[PDB]
């Protein structure tokens, strides 16, 4: 027959928005940036089935903003959680701008 | 002599039959695009079937090649392989290397990797004759194949309580989709066996740890910038 | 330069005389327990080396190994008459079950000859001989003449494995297969051969 | 009971990596990054680490999966960095001992693009104690100094109970890593260690492996001694007096 | 059996190490009178071989 | 000057495809789907319509690409079902001509896993008409069939 | 090769450009970008194949989906659309 | 060569070691004249040999 | 090194084996092709590698031979790999017309353009026609009928001395050929002034003729 | 090499008391011309000349 058609959605791109217009804050102002705080904010405004894809989209956003000088100094990073449930993050804080 | 040897190569034929049909039952219904299960076909070569049969039951017939000193034990198993079959050629090989052969039981067995494909019965598994996806799945499947039939070996030779770790890779992960990933993920969770999986951010599978990574330049030099995430589900 | 793996094979002792064969279109069986091993060994590189004459190295799925020539071959190239394709589909047939208890594995030429006197048409019969036989005894004898012949080529090609004696009695290869018929799921052998036979 | 598992991973002075840690998971670790960042990279430091022979190691690219061996070039040499470099596994057993083992790392100088490369194992190392710590020196400069084995075994051999082997030969070191169950299966000989390699390359890159289709009875069973040895012993006398009478 | 086990199931089952595993034990009962070319001190076992 | 395209690409019979018919973009076109949907089938049947030439014809699966292996198999024949089959092009010239290209392949019977191809070009097809229907005879309620 | 034709062909005839690439998926989301600049840069034509959607937004796009089917197969066939 | 490359991607191993073959193209002028040169430098080979 | 060419074959014969003109070469030495100087990329070949094709062929229980005029052939021991066959009566006799025609100063200047009648000519002018005519067949007196038939199993048998590579025919005539070196195999019995016995029998000695 | 085979003997003698170019040297290409050292084969390539 006649082909049929299916649409995307764009919930995630505009997850993405609101996540880069929060985050711009920190570079304009070159203000320290700790991964863990910011996750753990930014968590508690959304659902928990669809956490896992905040705190993905959000890394993609951050890591973009300088880099962090304490990974040069040869000590790891510890484990921080970010909510109830059992998540964990490592990452060093972000100085470098 | 004669009899007790043929019992020896059959019980130990059997025994290896019965594991591997024990390893088998552990791949039944994974689903990998079309393929719908894996076997390891073991079978017994004819040529060596009928000298068996013939050792356990007509050595009456050819007690003459067997007991003659001028020859060795093995030298009489090559011999009486090639009376029978007698269209056997030997290439100008000591008789002596052809007996250890026959010595050897896993030189009676023959093998095959078949898989049940879509409406099809049970077909070989010929790289060309199945899509990309299809090809990793079976892969994987017989590497736990080895991994398993390794681990069994090498048992007697180890610590009672000493249990070896398994891992394996795979690059360009991307190239599966989720309904595959989820076999793959049963299947090594099933085995106790660890993954590590590269993709370019196409899949995000919610169990297990991530790691995010990205190359930048920094005082003129490269360097990677790491990232990780875990416990999600 | 040359791969080393490729020097190594055509290097070794068995080389020339395997060559020799295989130009000749010898198939090579699990039989031949040296050359076989051989071939398992160095496919990969030898089908390279045979590529370079426009010619093909197979091996079939029953185990054997054999050449096919292409259009270009540079090797010249030379075709078996109807009455060879006959016997080999004759053998084919004759590579059956009941086989092992009928003869071991060891046929005698009278077996192939009224097999083949049976099965056949009478028309393609006459044909092989000549149009103008029509069922004389002398037209028997020189089939039988024929059939003897093109059973010695089935020989040389290693279909057919003769027992080292002045009599005739042989015993079929694996390789026979290559004379057979296309399987398809559940067709059984037996019915298929026939239906090409016929 | 409790299998054992692997623990961690580390990567000193590579391309793209000073100094860098990855927290393996107890079932499924996940790298990701754009096209270049460095993914491959991390699993040539995992293999290189389990499998420390420069004859079989070879990484070539993912496209021409398959090729012959063409190039001299290994694709090994580009990876590390001028100076020293490392890559050490962390490993826990059954039994809960901790034990490190790993391997250090020099590009040679020269025309061509050849590497140096030598096996150790450290065991009894306190659980506060991380890998990175261990080979770094946290000088006043803005960057550490990686401190070659010499430094290495004057700071281990000061430890209470920490002991520090470093191998002469590949054998010695898997026949080591068996004993404590990091593998399988123990690598008598240079043809076990092909086999062992073909398995784990041929995982890393997918497909039905050709090799491992071809051998199938090489790898899916086990030999056995029993039917033979008797028959050797039997065999012994003729075996004797052939010899003597050539 | 392991290296760990050897020594102590050599010491349980002592010079009946080598003997037989035979499930019944009445069926020999016959045939034991034949035996004239045997070990001097043989071992039998009933049970599930 | 206008380049010419390509416009669209039919297939007809083969393994897993009775008569279907992709409509290509001017840029970019995107085949998607699970493992085994049949996309590379349908690049098969697209090259297998450019070059008919027999002798080069290897498909090999992505995975061991670029080891030249000369296989038992070309891996052709599997993508056909029995009976008739067939693959072509519809092309918009530079000079606005509306010229289709094809193949009719056919497999051969015999142990031998072999392939027959016969080439053909049609000009001057009104635009109105589909080589779907008109490769195909509409026989019963809504069955038609393939005619040689 | 389409300048050395120059001479040999007509002047009015330009001929068509089209080439392949199978898994996609390795490529991430930049060098598709860089792929489909230079590639319309060229009006050139491409054909490309991934397990998921990979190019959304450009371009046209089908789905296709294996149904086992009264003891045969058959292939189902849907297009995808950028917004909707 | 040039479609199969395509289709499997990537630096295909024959394009590269045969560029020449593949991008530079054949003149005939150059033909034109080589062909009294090349009767020549025949019969030169000819005496050599 | 291990590894290394040089374990198992000399860089040279690799060298050879690995050229592109051997695989063509092979084939037709193996079928019995003589090669002359005019083929210059074969002779060439030929020329640039000769012991390492000589030790290969060696293998085969072969020799790879060079006469004295130039041309390359294959001559089979009694041991050999390959087969060995022999040439026939009227071969012979085209064979030796053929080499008396290269070495005629009177026809030279046809710069070496020969036609079939022009052969079978000098052919009848010097053997003994009627007792030739016997071996077309068995009752030939003269008539034309046979005659035609001697013409024609002349022209067959030197369409087989094309194959073999000892005469060339032109690009688009067919009735006229130009001749090469290869013919002087033909005067073998002859070349020494000597003992014909004697050389006969040295001749069957090293493989080279067999009487019929 | 072109240059070597293009410029002649009687006006170019004043030009050959440079080191690079001399007339033997087409001759000493015939070391070269042998054989050159190609892999692939398709057409026709064969010597330096
Ligand atoms: N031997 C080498 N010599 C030089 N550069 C190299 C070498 N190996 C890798 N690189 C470079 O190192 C960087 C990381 O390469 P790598 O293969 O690890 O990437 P990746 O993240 O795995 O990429 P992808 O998943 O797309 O294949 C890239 O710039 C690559 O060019
Ligand atoms: N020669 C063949 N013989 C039999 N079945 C085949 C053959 N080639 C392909 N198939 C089957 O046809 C179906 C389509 O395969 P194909 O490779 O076209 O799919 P795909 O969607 O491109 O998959 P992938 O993305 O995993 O490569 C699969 O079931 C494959 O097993
Ligand atoms: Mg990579
Ligand atoms: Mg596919």
């Amino acid at each position: 027959l006649e082909l049929e058609y299916e649409e995307f959605s764009e919930i995630n791109d505009q997850l993405a928005a609101m996540i880069e217009k929060a985050l711009l804050v920190y570079q304009q102002e070159q203000r320290p940036l700790d991964l863990g705080a910011v996750l753990r904010d930014y968590l508690a405004q959304h659902p928990l089935p669809r956490h896992f894809d905040v705190a993905r989209i959000l890394v993609d956003q951050a890591v973009r903003l300088g880099v962090a000088e304490a990974d040069f100094s040869g000590l790891p990073a510890e484990w921080l959680a970010i909510n109830d449930y059992g998540a964990k993050v490592q990452a060093h804080v972000i100085d470098t701008y | 002599s004669s009899k007790s040897v043929a019992n020896i190569i059959r019980k130990t034929i059997q025994r290896e039959q019965n594991r591997i049909r024990m390893l088998n039952q552990g791949l039944q219904a994974v689903s990998f695009g079309q393929v719908r299960g894996v076997r390891l076909n073991v079978n017994v070569r004819e040529s060596h079937a009928i000298l068996l049969d013939v050792l356990s039951e007509q050595q009456e017939q050819h007690q003459d090649l067997f007991n003659s000193q001028r020859l060795t034990f093995s030298e009489a198993m090559a011999k009486l392989y090639q009376r029978l079959n007698p269209q056997v050629d030997m290439g100008q090989r000591l008789p002596q290397t052809i007996g250890e052969e026959l010595l050897d039981y896993r030189n009676y067995l023959e093998l095959d990797v078949e898989v049940n494909r879509g409406s099809d019965g049970w077909l070989k598994a010929e790289s060309g004759a199945l899509s990309t996806g299809e090809a990793i799945g079976t892969g994987m499947s017989i590497l736990v194949m080895v991994v398993q039939s390794w681990e069994e070996e090498s048992r007697r030779l180890r610590g009672k309580d000493i249990s070896p770790c398994r891992l394996l890779f795979l690059d360009e992960a991307a190239r599966l989709d989720a309904k595959s990933i989820a076999t793959l993920f049963e299947l090594c969770e099933r085995l106790q066996m660890q993954l590590i999986i590269a993709a370019p951010e196409n899949i995000s599978p919610e169990k297990g740890t991530t790691y995010k990574l990205v190359r930048k330049v920094f005082k003129n030099h490269e360097h990677v910038h790491v990232v990780g995430l875990r416990g999600f589900g | 330069f040359m791969p080393v793996k490729l020097a190594q094979a055509l290097a070794n002792s068995l080389f020339p005389e395997l060559d020799s064969q295989l130009r000749a279109g010898r198939h090579i069986g699990i039989d031949d327990l040296d050359n076989h091993a051989f071939l398992m060994d160095f496919q990969e590189q030898l089908e390279e080396f045979y590529a370079r004459y426009n010619v093909e190295l197979i091996r079939a799925p029953e185990g054997f190994f054999y050449l096919r020539p292409r259009s270009t071959t540079l090797i010249p190239r030379s075709v078996l008459s109807e009455l060879d394709m006959m016997v080999g589909k004759i053998l084919c047939y004759l590579y059956l079950s009941p086989e092992r208890l009928a003869n071991q594995g060891i046929f005698t030429s009278q077996e192939l000859y009224e097999e083949l006197i049976s099965l056949a048409d009478e028309g393609k019969l006459m044909k092989f001989v000549n149009q103008r036989s029509s069922g004389s005894d002398l037209d028997k004898q020189k089939l039988q003449e024929k059939v003897r012949t093109t059973l010695n080529r089935l020989r040389r090609l290693g279909m057919v494995y003769f027992l080292p004696n002045n009599n005739n009695k042989f015993t079929i290869t694996e390789a026979v297969f290559r004379f057979g018929a296309d399987v398809r799921s559940g067709d059984d052998p037996r019915e298929i051969q026939l239906r090409m036979i016929r | 009971i409790e299998r054992g598992k692997f623990r961690s991973l580390t990567l000193v002075n590579w391309n793209g990596f000073f100094a860098r840690t990855f927290d393996l998971d107890e079932l499924v670790t996940t790298l990701s990054g754009g096209n270049g960042a460095g993914k491959s990279t991390t699993m040539a430091a995992f293999v290189t680490a389990l499998i420390p022979d420069l004859t079989l190691l070879h990484f070539r690219n993912t496209t021409e999966a398959g090729a012959t061996s063409g190039s001299r070039d290994k694709g090994l040499h580009g990876k590390l960095r001028a100076g020293v470099c490392y890559s050490t596994l962390d490993v826990i057993n059954s039994r809960h001992q901790r034990v490190v083992v790993g391997v250090r790392l020099q590009q040679v100088a020269g025309r061509d693009r050849k590497v140096d490369i030598k096996p150790f194992m450290i065991q009894g190392l306190p659980t506060a104690i991380q890998p990175t710590q261990l080979l770094t020196e946290n000088v006043g400069e803005r960057q550490a100094r990686v401190l070659p084995l010499n430094e290495l075994k004057d700071r281990l051999d000061e430890m209470e109970g920490v002991q520090f082997k470093q191998f002469n030969s590949i054998t010695d070191y898997h026949a080591q890593m068996f004993d404590l169950g990091v593998i399988p299966k123990r690598l008598r000989s240079a043809s076990d260690r092909s086999k062992f390699y073909r398995l784990i390359e041929a995982s890393l890159y997918g497909g039905i492996s050709s090799a491992i289709t071809r051998s199938l009875r090489d790898y899916l069973l086990p030999e056995n001694s029993g039917v033979r040895k008797a028959f050797q012993d039997m065999e012994a006398a003729l075996r004797e007096n052939r010899i003597t009478l050539e | 059996i392991t290296i760990d086990d050897a020594p102590y199931f050599s010491a349980l089952y002592g010079p009946a190490r080598h003997g037989i595993v035979v499930p019944d034990l009445s069926l020999v009962r016959p045939h034991l009178e034949t035996l004239e070319d045997c070990p001097e001190d043989l071992y039998l076992i009933e049970g599930d071989p």
